[PDB]
């Protein structure tokens, strides 16, 4: 209730400066309360959630970094007295604390770059939501809006949309979208870099990466080589957060894992194929980034004629070679692509090119035995096969028995 | 409520592309036919038939397994949920209502319906007045009869008419009979409250998902396999068996932080699969009849994706 | 090791009382392995169990090691030969935070005198008897040795200096058997009785005997040619009492059992030390303990066979205690399979939670019946004890088949005979642990405490309904008695069909002329008979019988209120077991009535009683039936699961809200899935007066009130927790009540079902409100200056829809509520607007343009139309605008393209 919070608040400000009077204030706690796993740990956790987002909601970059210090603070004096779990997660509201420290060191971030279209951003972001204060103030949001990151970023989407409408797209409107989807990759990597040293976001990155790639159709080669890092760089942090959320839920309830796998698979087809028509030194870096989606890397080394990039992807791999016949049979250059996917029934020439005089006699047999509706076609391939056999240079039995 | 003809498809074999769209004037129904467009992408197209006329709105759907196909005409009798608290059960042809549908006898809000088809129409019905209707109609007009018990998705066993299932709000899961009345009853997590409990493709399990993601499996020709597993998030719409595989169950869900839904594919032995994953809230899925699309009704529109 | 587990060897319960500012502060303590102590006293609401581990257990003479001050807490125990000190705040400090920590010295074992084997043992110990409690102890030794240790404090906290002093004398007939202690006039005056029978009054200043007083109790008497030689000895026990000023004394007079009642009144002169003005009663000898009080004397008595009786003898020359105790009645031989509760372990379950006296003796059992696996008590919570209990039972009962199926038959006996098995095992492990100790009254509460072992319990006299279910101007007693043993005949299966059918009568019942029809499916013959010639030879009947239950609706007086642990329990208890005993009366009542009016479904045998021959009894059936489902409410309502702890004053004061380990630990009051009654107990001597008093008008009152009492309790438990047994209790309750459908309508959307709750509100929508549910509607009703039956609560579900996102439903309700217009008033355009609004927003079909170019041809709203147009155009609709304008009329699109034309912003 309100006098669990009040008095657990009230033990973290005196930890800073004593140790003894912190330490009796837990102990009993501990056997006061009812110690259940069931109901009575969401308690502590409620608490705790209110606590550590009240500290980030407290000279703009001090204010922001004062309780980024302090919120550091505390989570060392509740990890030496404990408060041993207490994990409340489950949906929307010890990952409570992660996705703190994250939020106040994305805020921090876009706090030290403010320039005249970020301040109009914000601005437009907070009369959205509610109403501001006219007493002065004029910022207008920082303890209101670290605590909620989401909004921010999510926000700052609409008001680049609202100004590229009436920018006729020319030159210097494309550094504006440029500007924001910068601002955009810096903090994203703030909140991916501290974590190493421990629906509504998802959809602000699809748009962007879909806005990006219409903007360079009509722009310079320098400007649409700069654009394209940062959606790469943006994918390769979606895919890597898709990876962690995936692989930390399994076992138990496996349709759940089923129906994720085609959503996350199904994301990273439709990425590489708005790529695929601009620079191919990105498929190598989405490949480094995330190892899955082998489709993509098939292509991309089948449609040009860079023969060593399929066995450099393969030797490299683990059962690669397997994935990567399954892929030829199912769908310079060109001959190389038909004698990769020459696997099934048009199957030997390609193995009298990679030297199998027995397969391709096996082939053939089983290809006249397949056929029954030409005769000249039947008579053909057992002439190709006793051919075959002939030129192989098996065992005398064998060969009589052929 | 989104629900595809999976019987009309097995016991029968007509009008297995019918997919039914209860919302809040009436009932739409639906074609799924193979085009051409892409092979790798989704070979499954869905086209509008036509849209039949009612008034109220529909909470749930189940069709029967006397629907045909005869030329343009298409005869139809799927059992739907009035919003008077009751649980119709017409039959009409095409777009027009040829038959009405007089329900009357639920005391409290329904909360799950079901249809068989043995010697007329059977239906079974599940409401929150701890009570389980069992209407038949048979050839002597109709025989209504009610049970003591409480329900909350009822659902008959695939090919067996004379057994069925109901799934109590507590975490009871009975099996009664049309003969022998109650025979088995089994209890899941109680700590929680309970979803379903369906049984699978092979008539022979019976999987039983609660609301706080506590799945529990019990199949019979496994020499008594009980298994347990948990999913990722909390399955609001309980969870749809696959057609084919019966260790495979699909549960959808929805974060209101993030703004986005995704439905997990849980599997027994496998890892955390989820292929679907939409910014929006889902209010409905069901799968398909061939194991490979699933039809997912949303709050305004209908996706039908291919795995 | 199961039946050495628990049990105690004594029980000692202290509770002082201050004379300045009535200071109350009780504690429990038990024995046993370890030295466990509790808080339960009657003022401190949050408690916490203490347990302190030993060296020894508690090895001492019998019944001694144990003694405990005044100030809290002050306790001093004895074991293997070492007298320990603890001295910490188990009141206000640590019993009352839930804090484990502790920074000062609280134990202190210290030895003054040699206490050993072959040197003197002591026998009783008792550090009250001196003046400084806290810190002078006096001993007695088995040799006659009286010994002390007063351990004055200095300037540090924690060291004392003991002063060793002791006064042995020299043979073995001068040993005390009880020592008594008591304050008169801030004096200790310490009266000890030796073994050679000589009451020796000693003096805490002196240290020596200043008075001796002899007593004639050893010669051999002979009673009808039989020479027994009186040398009873009891182990320890207690054979002297005190109350205030006097102490008593009573001998147990070899196998005689008269008794005594030597009060002694120890007046503080220079001219009467001692002076006893009191011979010998006729009560029974106290074999466990005595606790006096004035006048009253509570007497505990113990057999061998582990079996109690507790007896009060009240010195008042009118009446005394009268009670009768009850022994054990079995009730779980008898098989019942029929609706209502199906399965097979869930009604085991609830037939053995239904009892609430065994809490360990469970736990032994399940542990003993899951071999390879016997751990300690690794259990904690009682949430997933059940499960485990049920995981344990189901697999151990292996299923026969046969051919391709599974025997049902054999699987229900299996499981019957495991149920069988499961009771008799909890009720063998439960008589040889439960059985009375000693007795300790309180001055502050003055209440008759109990203290048994294992199970703390109370005395209370007999009630109304307590006395009428015993089957022991002047009538209506004969007929209730035949109506209640007729319904006591009844079999578990009419009783069960019974409850199904009252329970569904809550909110669609049909009180008529259907419970003959029903219950008569028992197969009764010459029964019927026998009550009709009772019946119709009686005059006034109804009205005497109205008049019997209108001198029981119960009434208090002087209200108040506690706020504890174990007393709210036992307050949830009582008032428990007064409503099941108020539920069998209603049921034994309904079933008179059935049997007597049957009628017979003929018109010549209904006749008889509807001639104007009687007054009816509709009104009488109506508050019956009322206070039968608040009886059967309340026995569905367990006794856990209470709201808030805000102890103000009389009257004001509430119980504790957890007092328990964990939210799973089921201590107290934490489980909330199946509970919600002590809620009721908390917001409404002090288990007789005033909180059952008040708990009792609340529910016997009906139209006094004016509304029900099921419903607050609901709305009041849903402020806090119990978001599980919500949905369960407000599906079962009336719909009479105004908030119980917003209680529903809550719960439902708390829960996640959506269209419950839209459904419940939409029904309830043409009426009034629910606070916040509806003021926003009820304000939009009435800012239209008149009341819309359908189109308000359709236009707020519009804006609703609009205000949240959505397009489509926002424009179905919009078109809904324009159709369904009944009021026919001047304020139809805020209707005609939000429709307006939602197809400027919505779109889709050609159908927006419809509205804008009504809208704006009856007033001068072109607002409206210029934000459609605008919208129109913004909404990529360049090839339909243009020609949905032409079919509208020439001036509104005159007027529309001067008001588009009017852009001082040219963009793209």
């Amino acid at each position: 209730k309100i006098k669990l919070l009040k008095a657990a608040f009230l033990q973290y400000c005196r930890k800073d400066l004593g140790h003894a009077q912190m330490v009796v204030d837990e102990l009993f706690s501990s056997h006061s309360d009812l110690d259940s796993d069931s109901e009575l740990d969401r308690a502590v956790t409620q608490i705790s959630v209110d606590l550590m987002d009240d500290y980030p909601a407290s000279i703009i970059l001090h204010q922001l970094e004062d309780k980024m210090k302090a919120h550091s603070f505390l989570m060392d004096f509740i990890h030496q007295v404990g408060l041993f779990g207490r994990l409340g997660s489950f949906p929307v509201r010890l990952l409570l604390c992660e996705h703190a420290e994250k939020l106040s060191a994305a805020i921090v971030l876009k706090n030290h770059h403010s320039r005249l279209s970020d301040l109009v951003n914000t601005a437009i972001l907070i009369a959205l939501n509610k109403r501001e204060y006219e007493i002065p103030s004029n910022l207008t949001p920082a303890d209101v809006f670290f605590r909620e990151v989401s909004q921010v970023d999510t926000i700052c989407e609409c008001l680049l949309e609202h100004e590229e409408q009436v920018l006729r797209d020319s030159i210097e409107w494309a550094e504006v979208v440029i500007n924001v989807n910068n601002i955009l990759k810096d903090m994203l990597q703030a909140a991916s870099h501290y974590r190493q040293n421990r629906r509504t976001v998802i959809i602000r990155q699809h748009e962007i990466v879909l806005k990006v790639a219409y903007p360079q159709a009509d722009s310079n080669l320098r400007n649409i080589v700069t654009e394209q890092l940062v959606a790469l760089i943006d994918c390769f942090l979606d895919g890597y957060v898709s990876q962690l959320k995936s692989v930390d839920k399994s076992s138990n309830r496996e349709r759940y894992d089923n129906l994720e796998m085609e959503y996350l698979q199904k994301r990273s087809d439709l990425l590489s194929p708005l790529l695929s028509l601009g620079q191919y030194l990105w498929a190598a870096s989405l490949a480094e980034k995330y190892c899955d989606f082998d489709i993509l890397v098939q292509m991309c080394e089948q449609t040009d004629n860079q023969s060593r990039l399929q066995r450099y992807m393969t030797q490299f791999a683990d059962q690669n070679f397997s994935d990567f016949l399954f892929r030829w049979y199912l769908e310079q250059h060109g001959q190389l692509a038909n004698f990769l996917q020459a696997h099934e029934h048009l199957s030997w020439l390609h193995e009298i090119n990679s030297q199998e005089l027995e397969k391709a006699h096996a082939t053939l047999l089983g290809l006249a035995n397949m056929e029954t509706r030409y005769f000249a076609k039947k008579k053909t391939l057992l002439g190709l096969s006793k051919l075959a056999a002939l030129a192989s240079d098996f065992s005398e039995d064998m060969l009589q028995e052929k | 409520y989104v629900h595809v003809v999976e019987f009309n498809p097995f016991e029968n074999g007509d009008s297995g592309n019918l997919i039914a769209y209860g919302g809040n004037n009436y009932v739409v129904i639906g074609t799924c036919t193979f085009q051409e467009e892409e092979a790798d992408v989704e070979g499954i197209q869905y086209k509008t038939l036509r849209t039949f006329h009612h008034g109220v709105r529909v909470d749930g759907i189940a069709w029967s397994p006397e629907t045909r196909l005869d030329s343009l005409p298409p005869v139809i009798k799927f059992c739907t949920s009035a919003a008077d608290m009751k649980i119709r059960l017409f039959t009409s042809d095409l777009q027009d209502k040829n038959e009405y549908k007089v329900l009357e006898g639920h005391t409290d809000f329904i909360n799950g319906l079901v249809f068989d088809p043995k010697e007329g129409q059977e239906i079974a019905s599940v409401s929150d007045d701890h009570t389980c209707r069992i209407w038949n109609l048979e050839g002597v007009q109709t025989a209504h009869f009610v049970l003591h018990s409480p329900g909350m998705s009822v659902c008959w066993h695939p090919e067996e008419t004379f057994k069925l299932m109901v799934a109590e709000k507590n975490g009871t899961i009975r099996f009664y009979d049309l003969l022998a009345q109650q025979a088995i009853l089994s209890l899941e997590s109680e700590q929680v409250p309970l979803m379903s409990a369906h049984w699978c493709l092979k008539n022979t399990f019976k999987v039983g998902a609660v609301a706080g993601n506590d799945w529990l499996i019990w199949d019979i020709t496994r020499s008594s396999y009980p298994q347990n597993k948990r999913p990722v998030h909390m399955d609001r719409a309980c969870l749809f068996r696959w057609s084919t595989i019966s260790e495979n169950l699909f549960a959808t869900t929805g974060y209101p932080g993030k703004m986005a839904s995704q439905f997990q594919i849980h599997h027994l032995g496998h890892p955390q699969p989820i292929l679907m994953g939409s910014v929006a809230v889902g209010s409905g899925l069901s799968w398909h009849r061939t194991l490979p699309l699933c039809v997912i009704g949303g709050d305004h529109k209908l996706l039908f994706w291919v795995t | 090791k199961y039946s050495e587990s628990a049990g105690g060897f004594y029980y000692v319960e202290s509770g002082k009382l201050f004379s300045v500012t009535r200071n109350r502060f009780i504690h429990w303590k038990t024995s046993g392995d370890t030295l466990e102590l509790m808080e339960e006293s009657l003022d401190n609401l949050l408690n916490n169990a203490i347990r302190l581990k030993f060296q020894n257990c508690s090895v001492l003479p019998g019944g001694v090691y144990v003694s405990e001050t005044q100030n809290r807490v002050i306790i001093l125990m004895l074991t293997n030969q070492t007298v320990h000190r603890l001295l910490l705040p188990h009141p206000s400090r640590m019993y009352r935070s839930e804090l484990v920590v502790d920074f000062t010295d609280p134990c202190n074992y210290q030895l003054i005198p040699a206490v050993p084997g072959i040197s003197p043992n002591s026998t009783a110990s008792t550090a009250w008897l001196s003046s400084d409690g806290e810190a002078l102890f006096a001993l007695p030794c088995a040799s006659g040795g009286i010994f002390v240790l007063k351990l004055p404090p200095y300037d540090i906290p924690g060291m004392v200096s003991v002063v060793e002093l002791k006064r042995g004398d020299q043979s073995p007939s001068d040993r005390p058997l009880s020592l008594a202690v008591h304050c008169v006039e801030h004096d200790a005056f310490i009266f000890a009785l030796c073994q050679d029978h000589k009451l020796r009054m000693w003096s805490y200043k002196e240290q020596m005997c200043l008075m001796v007083a002899d007593m004639l109790e050893y010669v051999p008497v002979k009673k009808d040619l039989r020479l027994t030689a009186g040398t009873g000895h009891k182990l320890r026990l207690a054979y002297s009492p005190t109350m205030g000023l006097y102490l008593g004394i009573y001998m147990h007079a070899p196998k005689r059992g008269q008794f005594c009642i030597f009060q002694l009144v120890s007046t503080e002169s220079n001219r009467y030390s001692l002076d006893h003005i009191s011979s010998l009663f006729t009560s029974q000898e106290t074999l466990i303990d005595f606790a006096l009080t004035s006048t009253d004397i509570w007497a505990l008595w113990h057999d061998a066979e582990n079996q109690t009786v507790v007896k009060y003898i009240n010195f008042e020359h009118n009446v005394a205690g009268q009670w009768n105790p009850v022994f054990m009645q079995p009730l779980p031989e008898e098989e019942i399979v029929i609706r209502d509760d199906q399965d097979p372990r869930e009604m085991y379950l609830q037939s053995l939670f239904t009892p609430g006296q065994f809490t360990n003796e469970a736990l032994c059992k399940a542990l003993q019946i899951f071999c390879r696996g016997t751990e300690r008590n690794l259990d904690l919570s009682w949430s997933e004890l059940k499960k485990e209990v049920t995981l344990a039972v189901e697999n151990e009962l292996q299923g026969s088949v046969t051919e391709y199926e599974f025997s049902q038959e054999e699987f229900r006996n299996l499981q019957q005979e495991f149920w069988c098995k499961f009771y008799a095992c909890c009720l063998q492990y439960q008589e040889a642990l439960s059985h009375p100790l000693a007795l300790h009254l309180n001055p502050h509460t003055n209440m008759v405490c109990l203290l048994k072992k294992g199970y703390l319990s109370f005395l209370i006299p007999s009630s109304l309904v307590d006395h009428l279910y015993l089957l022991p101007a002047r009538d209506v007693i004969c007929l209730i008695k035949c109506l209640r043993l007729i319904e006591e005949s009844v079999t578990v299966d009419m009783s069960v069909i019974m409850e199904m059918s009252c329970y569904n009568l809550q909110s669609p019942e049909k009180a008529a002329e259907q419970i003959l029809e029903d219950m008569i499916t028992i197969d009764v013959e010459n029964v019927m008979e026998d009550i009709c010639s009772k019946l119709q030879e009686i005059r006034n009947p109804i009205h005497a019988i109205g008049l019997l239950i209108r001198e029981m609706n119960i009434r208090m007086n002087l209200t108040q209120l506690y706020g504890s642990n174990t007393a709210g329990y036992i307050v949830c208890r009582g008032v428990h077991k007064i409503a099941s005993t108020r539920f069998l009366i209603c049921r034994d009542l309904l079933i008179l009535q059935q049997l007597l009016m049957r009628l017979g479904d003929a018109v010549i045998w209904g006749t008889g009683q509807l001639f104007q021959a009687q007054q009816d009894l509709l009104h009488r059936t109506a508050p019956l039936l009322l206070s039968y489902y608040l009886i059967k409410w309340g026995s569905e309502c367990l006794a856990t699961d209470v709201p808030l702890d805000t102890l103000e004053s009389n009257l004001q004061h509430l119980s504790v809200l957890e007092l328990t380990d964990s939210g799973a630990l089921m201590a107290n009051r934490f489980v909330s899935s199946p509970q919600t009654i002590v809620e009721l107990f908390f917001q409404e001597k002090p288990e007789m007066i005033t909180a059952i008093t008040s708990y009792l008008l609340q529910l016997l009152w009906p139209s006094n009130p004016g509304c029900l009492f099921l419903e607050c309790l609901m709305g009041n438990c849903q402020y806090v927790q119990l978001q599980d047994y919500i949905q369960l209790l407000h599906p079962w309750c009336q719909v009479n009540v105004g908030s119980c459908r917003f209680m529903l309508g809550r719960c439902y959307l708390v829960t996640g079902e959506g269209q419950k709750a839209l459904e419940c509100f939409c029904q309830a929508a043409s009426e009034v409100g629910k606070e916040e549910f509806l003021d926003r509607l009820i304000r939009s009703e009435d800012g239209e200056i008149v009341s819309t039956p359908r189109l308000q609560y359709y236009d707020k579900v519009l804006r609703l829809l609009d205000v949240i996102g959505l397009p489509e439903l926002v424009i179905q309700l919009a078109t809904s509520a324009i159709t369904e217009a009944g009021d026919d008033w001047k304020s139809q355009a805020t209707l005609r607007t939000c429709i307006f609004k939602h197809h400027l927003d919505l779109g889709h079909n050609s159908q927006a343009y419809e509205a804008l170019t009504q809208i704006p041809d009856s007033s001068r709203q072109l607002d409206c139309l210029r934000q459609l147009v605008v919208v129109l155009c913004e909404r990529s609709q360049l090839q339909d605008l243009v020609e949905f304008p032409y079919v509208n009329l020439h001036n509104e699109v005159v007027g529309i393209i001067e008001s588009r034309a009017r852009a001082v912003d040219l963009m793209t």
